[PDB]
């Protein structure tokens, strides 16, 4: 599977915000030209989840912490662009590098905590998703008594998946458990 | 990794940027096709294959000093977004570059350095190039200065201008373009270095054996000073210099924030075979009031910050003997609140010969920056000569009818009577 | 010599020519200096996170001296060799690395090997069959490609190589030194090492004869004892306490 | 090509005015003729295409047939003379769905299909010089539905009198506008 | 039964770790890669100090590296023992400082402090026995300095118990290489007096001092200088890793030193130093030791001791040596110099001694000692700082981040109050 081609690339040349990253004030990694409040989110965001599969700055630095700002800021408005979000979310899994998949986990632990319908609404596309996980779910190494650095990297991917996985069987709901099981056979549910 | 932006403006500065890059290159190693036959992610971009980018901007409003270098052998070294070339030039005239002509092409240029500056994550500063007299660079430079302010805001903006002779004039306009720009300059402006054109021409006359040289020569020995002064963070040394470094060493003052320069040794291919050049010789020699570049005696004056740069053979020892040795010079006097008032950065690095060039095979050098009460002698030349042309208003009806209000005068007089009386408190003891 | 000067003398008219110094300035002492295989005013001096070409003049009966490009892999040197063309030289290190440089571009290219060997390379020279021999202070002789500095074989022996010889033109056979005064040879073929004549490591300063037979003599000196045969010169038996 | 070009405001794609208007310009002419004159009604120079087959001469841009613009701006206007006789030019444009979409009006049409290839267009106009303006944009989503990207094809064709082709990234009114890029 | 964290921020500090970790491979005899070739039994006694073993015989350091920019860590990559640190160790930021302690701590603080905590916990609850981290670090800098002291804040409030050992390298107060130092260290000693419970000056000034006093190094490089401080890092751990006959360790030395919570700050210095060719002449015994230890030209700080007043001091040995020969050597110069020795806190001196020396170097000590004359250390950055800050120009930049302007006077006011809490204890 080549890199399929990436839209952001395509917006972020010509039309895109995130540019800013210059600060004489109390702020964060980005700046927007604009108050991300006054955006559609049509438009934008379904763009910046396909930024995630860029691999050379400064595009994926810019998609990957304008996802999070946009998700944080607006957790109202995101819930109508959950269908929307499905394919250019299964475009970036699809890479399976150890590096993407790091920040799609950290962007699904920071969308299903904006809202238990969304992840309500996230329970017909399991199956759309978890094939991925259910690939690279047992993917830990044996060390005995000494030592992991990993975390800091933060990617031990397996570790994503179980605290991930748990964030979705929490907020899920009742259905949200047998889906899993339909996809991940080794997991056992963590709902007490 | 560690990137800076260099922008060119008018006709002085591009023709300045074509001497750096040149240097840089040989200094690099790299070709003019950006092939080769490290710290080059400091001023080039890698495009893939074997091909680099410099991250500069060459700004003028006239299209022949532009078309030279699209012209020229390294032409295919630049990118053609990179060079920006007018329409019809600014006449040396600070409201028709600033007002008129400036502001058509003004966000022309912000959107392409914007755009640079995406591609440089570690870059810590820009360099910026002025000539006083000149109406394009000074016009547009003060706007530029003043867009860039707030499009970056705490981001170093280092300036290296052309400040006008005492004696040697080119433009009767002169002392109008000047003024405005610094009134402009001193706010927005993080640090800014100074050269005349007469005592470079009086320091490759003497010190070169050159007996009539052109702007090539003095392009070639700015930089050379370039060069060493942004050599700290490209190779490794026994001491680096960071940008920020150079700047709070000499400006403890917000208002007081102007340096000079001087360099040395700059002495011909033929001379050099009968000296040592050793540090002690080198370190005496720029405290000589002939070698620096701005013709203002600093034994009228004080010393309030100095630093030094070392490329070469130099040693921590010769180092620290020197600066000893150069402190018990009575001739040189620093204020009691400066009790320190030095710096030293070492690089191993030695400087970079330039075929067809006016120097030696030097094997060690020294490069000085130092902040003296000594500017105030070229001000009040500046102010003196303003006033002569304002007592009469002997060309105001050029600069009013190109657009500024005629009250912005006085406030630049207001603003220099200001500039001046703050070093004189600065250069008083208590 | 010690005081990091360098002199050249002219063989066949048995006198010198004009000494110089063989540092710069911030490098610091010498340790070795070799010549070149196809080129008589051409040789290479080294010294700690210094390595300098130089050049003869016959004219002025002097010689200029250039040094290498500012690479920040800083290492001392112990032995130099050059390749069997001028196009490459190659150092050893204290530390264990092996250092490859190109001659006429003035510049390190690649480190080897990537598992480096004990306590540094106290011996090197190029076999003639165009590849690079080592010898280090652990006790291993090992050779590395000479294409990128990988380990492909190595045996051990006992103390501290100090010597590696090679006859030109032969691929038979490899000699070796040691501290412990030991001689030793390597096979080439199979790749086992033998010994030839063992030695004393310092001063000796005793010997006793068994009054029962002649045919052993004893010694006694600092690091340890040591038994011989008489009949023939070969050693039966060492114990050291250090 | 245009397409990291920095664009904002006005980007003019042809002006009667210049050493050589027509140079990133293509012609193909037959049964006519393009021709550049002074026209009394603005005492200034325009440039004149007339022909009796006006299917058979016009102009389009750029003139490489496999090469296309990039021009960012949704906003196209046309300043024009009408000469009472037949008139039509095309546009082609991309959209979301990534179809090639082109757009050909005339002033001889009847009706406006819009079957999937090519738009037409039924259009009338005053007599004289006219300030049509087209908000890309605005028709693509009005008519096929997805969204507008960037114009790739611009072509006139013959019985007509064009001076001013650019671009507008926003409707503008009268004299909110540089002096020059409007109607004496 | 005593594993160590050793932390490394700054473009300085990270260099001095690489050359710390080769002195230690050497001396332990490590391959570059991590597979034990050495030759003494006691080198694998107490090597899961410093190291992990991954399965398939490699041993891997216990080495975090901080910094903001990966030029540094492109560098490390790039040093010998670059593939002896495991590849996650390293961590970069991705927006540089400039030496900006104000936007290192608080803009970039932030968002690295959730990354790099990380390994300092999942050190601690696999570093088989935790009794301190070690942290190395300059304070003339803004990533180093910034970025250090908000992770001693953290790890203090995650690792109370545990000892926060930290090196800084003080402001070069004839030249130093940056400038926005005196307000970097300034604010730098705040956090670290409350925080760090041991700290340690080394200066550079020192250090090219003692060069050309003993080492005759014509045109010594940061080779040597890193060096002279991995020696000294070699010979305070040394203790924990190597018998001997009378063994002080971090803890003890804090109890043997420290009289009172923030005196603490102490000098560090190495014995023997000698030129390369003049060390045939020396005769290398214990009294040579104790007068080179003491003897002011070889204090790697950039305060004469004699300027001031003695309140504790420890001495280390490595090698097999006779304690009354030590103890010998510590009464008399204890007596010789009396009017050093404050009165009403006696037996400043410490004795110590571990039985493996380094290679070649037969014999070997290593001293710290508390003096009074640290007030020289502030009262040189205070005067500096004060007409700096009398025009407040510079504070405009470090505002700009989110600082106040109040900041800079309780850092000051809390200097001012350890100067004169150790003025009144001279007396
Ligand atoms: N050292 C040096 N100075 C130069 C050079 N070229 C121009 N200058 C100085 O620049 C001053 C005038 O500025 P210019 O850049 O030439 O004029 P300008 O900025 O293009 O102004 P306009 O032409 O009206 O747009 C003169 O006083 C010269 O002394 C040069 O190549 N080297
Ligand atoms: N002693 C020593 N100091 C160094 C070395 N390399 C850099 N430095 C010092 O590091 C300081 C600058 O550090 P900086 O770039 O701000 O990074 P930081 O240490 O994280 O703050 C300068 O004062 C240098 O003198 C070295 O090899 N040895
Ligand atoms: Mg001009």
């Amino acid at each position: 599977p080549p890199r399929e081609f990436t839209q952001f690339r395509r917006f972020y040349d010509r039309g895109d915000l995130p540019i800013s990253r210059n600060y004489g004030d109390e702020q964060g990694p980005i700046h927007w030209k604009v108050s991300p409040d006054l955006l559609d989110y049509h438009h934008y965001l379904p763009v910046f989840f396909d930024g995630l599969r860029e691999t050379e700055e400064p595009y994926w630095y810019f998609a990957y912490y304008g996802t999070l700002d946009l998700i944080a800021q607006g957790p109202t408005k995101i819930l109508a662009v959950v269908p929307q979000l499905i394919i250019p979310l299964k475009k970036d899994l699809n890479t399976r590098e150890p590096e993407i998949l790091c920040r799609c986990m950290a962007v699904i632990q920071a969308l299903v905590k904006a809202d238990p319908l969304i992840s309500e609404a996230l329970v017909p596309y399991y199956r759309q998703i978890l094939p991925v996980f259910n690939e690279f779910f047992l993917d830990n190494k044996n060390i005995g008594d000494r030592i992991e650095y990993s975390q800091r990297k933060h990617n031990n991917l397996s570790d994503l998946i179980h605290e991930t996985l748990e964030e979705m069987e929490k907020s899920g709901g009742p259905e949200a458990y047998i889906n899993i099981k339909y996809m991940i056979p080794s997991y056992q549910s963590a709902v007490a | 990794m560690r990137e800076v932006i260099s922008i060119h403006v008018g006709q002085a500065g591009v023709q300045i940027g074509n001497g750096c890059w040149e240097l840089y290159c040989l200094e690099h190693g790299i070709q003019p096709d950006g092939q080769l036959p490290d710290a080059f992610n400091t001023f080039f971009s890698e495009t893939g294959a074997g091909k680099h980018v410099p991250r500069a901007v060459f700004v003028d409003l006239e299209p022949t000093v532009v078309d030279e270098v699209r012209t020229g052998t390294y032409r295919q070294l630049f990118h053609p977004e990179q060079l920006i070339s007018g329409k019809e030039d600014a006449a040396n005239n600070y409201a028709r570059g600033h007002y008129t002509v400036g502001k058509e092409i003004i966000d022309l240029t912000l959107d392409r350095i914007r755009k640079l500056a995406d591609q440089c994550t570690g870059l810590q500063g820009f360099l910026i190039f002025h000539s006083f007299g000149g109406g394009t660079g000074a016009g547009f430079g003060s706007l530029l200065l003043e867009r860039l302010s707030v499009d970056y805001g705490k981001k170093s903006k280092l300036e290296f201008t052309v400040y006008p002779s005492p004696q040697v004039s080119t433009a009767i306009v002169e002392p109008y373009n000047s003024i405005l720009a610094t009134h402009s300059m001193i706010d927005h402006s993080d640090c800014a270095f100074m050269v005349d054109n007469e005592a470079l021409y009086d320091l490759c006359r003497r010190a070169l054996d050159i007996e009539r040289p052109t702007y090539t020569n003095l392009n070639r020995l700015i930089g050379q000073v370039v060069s060493s002064l942004t050599a700290s963070l490209r190779f490794d040394g026994a001491l680096n210099v960071d940008f920020t470094e150079f700047q709070t060493n000499l400006v403890p003052y917000a208002r007081i924030h102007f340096p000079i320069c001087s360099y040395a040794p700059v002495i011909s291919a033929e001379k050099a075979y009968h000296e040592q050049l050793s540090v002690a010789e080198i370190t005496n020699s720029l405290f000589e009031p002939a070698n620096m570049m701005v013709k203002c005696d600093p034994r009228h004056g004080k010393y309030m910050a100095c630093t030094l740069l070392y490329r070469g053979d130099v040693v921590p020892k010769d180092v620290s003997a020197a600066v000893a040795t150069i402190k018990t010079k009575r001739t040189i006097q620093f204020v009691d609140w400066c009790p320190t008032g030095f710096k030293m950065g070492i690089n191993y690095q030695p400087p970079t010969v330039v075929p067809g060039g006016d120097l030696a095979k030097v094997q060690r050098a020294v490069c000085m920056l130092a902040n003296t009460t000594a500017i105030a002698e070229a001000w009040s030349r500046l102010d003196h000569k303003f006033d002569l042309m304002y007592a009469k208003r002997a060309f105001v009806h050029w600069y009013v009818g190109e657009g500024m209000e005629e009250a912005e005068f006085p406030e630049a007089r207001e603003d220099l009577a200001l500039l001046e009386k703050d070093y004189d408190e600065v250069a008083a003891e208590s | 010599g010690g005081d990091d000067r360098i002199v050249i003398w002219d063989v066949a008219r048995r006198a010198g020519l004009n000494g110089s110094t063989a540092t710069i300035g911030s490098t610091g002492g010498c340790n070795c200096v070799g010549f070149s295989n196809n080129d008589d005013q051409f040789f290479v001096s080294a010294g700690d996170t210094n390595v300098r070409f130089w050049r003869i003049d016959e004219e002025r009966r002097n010689f200029t001296a250039d040094n290498m490009k500012l690479d920040i892999t800083k290492r001392n040197v112990t032995a130099l060799s050059l390749d069997a063309n001028d196009t490459y030289v190659y150092c050893g290190t204290t530390t264990g690395d092996v250092l490859k440089v190109h001659c006429e571009q003035k510049k390190l290219i690649t480190v080897g090997p990537r598992k480096p060997i004990g306590e540094g390379i106290t011996a090197l020279q190029v076999t003639p069959w165009g590849d690079i021999a080592v010898g280090s202070g652990c006790g291993r002789v090992a050779i590395l490609d000479a294409g990128d500095l990988h380990a492909i074989t190595g045996t051990d022996l006992q103390g501290r190589v100090t010597s590696v010889s090679v006859v030109p033109r032969t691929n038979s056979e490899i000699l070796c030194g040691t501290s412990e005064s030991d001689i030793c040879s390597i096979n080439t073929d199979t790749f086992k090492a033998s010994i030839l004549s063992k030695g004393h490591s310092s001063a000796i300063s005793d010997v006793f004869f068994p009054e029962r037979s002649s045919d052993m003599f004893l010694t006694c000196s600092s690091g340890g004892f040591h038994v011989w045969n008489s009949r023939t010169y070969q050693e039966l038996l060492r114990v050291s306490l250090a | 090509m245009f397409r990291d070009k920095y664009q904002a405001g006005f980007l003019n794609l042809f002006y009667s005015v210049g050493s050589k208007p027509l140079s990133i310009w293509e012609q193909h002419v037959e049964n006519g003729y393009i021709k550049r004159l002074t026209d009394p009604d603005i005492r200034s120079c325009v440039l004149e295409i007339v022909s009796t087959t006006v299917n058979n001469t016009y102009i389009t841009c750029p003139i490489d047939p496999k090469e296309e613009l990039a021009i960012k701006l949704p906003f196209l206007v046309l300043v024009l003379k009408y000469l009472k006789k037949y008139f039509t030019f095309e546009i082609q444009v991309l959209d979301d769905m990534n179809m090639r979409r082109r757009f050909r009006a005339s002033n001889f049409q009847s009706k406006t299909r819009v079957k999937p290839f090519v738009c037409t267009l039924p259009m009338r106009l005053d007599p004289g010089w006219n300030q049509i303006q087209f908000n890309l944009s605005d028709f693509t989503r009005r008519a096929y539905g997805t969204n507008y990207i960037e114009t790739l094809r611009v072509s006139v064709f013959a019985n007509c009198r064009v001076r001013r082709i650019y671009f507008s990234d926003r409707l503008y009114t009268e004299d909110e506008v540089p002096p020059e890029y409007r109607l004496i | 039964v005593r594993e160590i964290v050793h932390i490394q921020a700054g473009q300085c500090g990270n260099q001095i770790g690489a050359k710390f970790w080769e002195v230690i491979s050497d001396e332990h005899g490590i391959d570059p890669t991590g597979s034990y070739h050495g030759d003494s039994d006691l080198q694998l006694e107490r090597i899961n100090v410093y190291y992990n073993e991954a399965t398939g015989g490699k041993y891997v350091p216990r080495a975090i590296l901080v910094d903001l920019e990966p030029g540094t860590m492109d560098s490390v990559r790039a040093g010998q023992f670059g593939q002896l640190f495991r590849p996650d160790n390293f961590v970069f930021g991705q927006s540089g400082a400039g030496n900006n302690w104000a936007k290192g701590y608080y803009t970039e603080g932030q968002e690295l402090c959730e990354s790099i905590l990380d390994v300092i916990r999942k050190e601690a609850e696999s570093c088989d026995c935790l009794q301190g981290f070690q942290l190395v670090h300059s304070l003339g800098g803004g990533t180093g300095a910034g970025l250090g002291t908000l992770l001693l804040n953290k790890l203090r409030e995650e690792y109370p118990d545990r000892i926060l050992s930290t090196y800084s390298i003080v402001p070069s107060p004839k030249v130093s290489d940056t400038v926005v130092e005196p307000y970097n260290c300034t604010l730098s000693v705040h956090q670290l007096v409350e925080s760090a419970d041991e700290v340690f000056c080394i200066d550079n000034e020192a250090l090219y001092d003692i060069c050309f006093r003993t080492l005759k190094l014509t045109t010594p490089t940061y080779g040597d200088l890193n060096h002279l401080v991995s020696m000294v890092m070699s010979g305070t751990t040394c203790a924990l890793r190597f018998p001997g006959q009378l063994n002080s360790d971090l803890r003890k030395l804090a109890v043997n030193l420290v009289p009172f919570p923030r005196l603490h700050f102490f000098i560090v210095g190495f014995a023997p130093l000698t030129s390369r060719g003049s060390q045939q002449y020396r005769a290398l015994t214990v009294p040579e030791l104790t007068s080179q230890l003491f003897d002011n030209k070889n204090m790697m700080a950039a305060c004469d001791p004699r300027r001031g007043v003695y309140l504790t001091a420890s001495a280390h040995f490595r090698g097999r040596m006779s304690s009354k020969e030590v103890d010998e050597q510590m009464l008399n110069i204890q007596a010789r110099n009396t009017s050093y020795f404050v009165e009403w806190i006696p037996s400043n001196v410490k004795s110590a001694i571990c039985d493996i020396p380094p290679r070649g170097l037969k014999m070997a000590a290593t001293f710290i000692g508390n003096t009074t004359a640290f007030r020289e250390l502030f009262t040189r950055v205070d005067s500096q700082f004060q007409k700096m800050y009398a025009r407040r120009a510079f504070i405009h930049w470090y505002v700009n981040e989110g600082l106040e302007t109040v900041e800079f006077d309780e850092a000051r006011s809390n200097m001012t109050d350890l100067i004169q809490e150790y003025e009144m204890y001279e007396t």
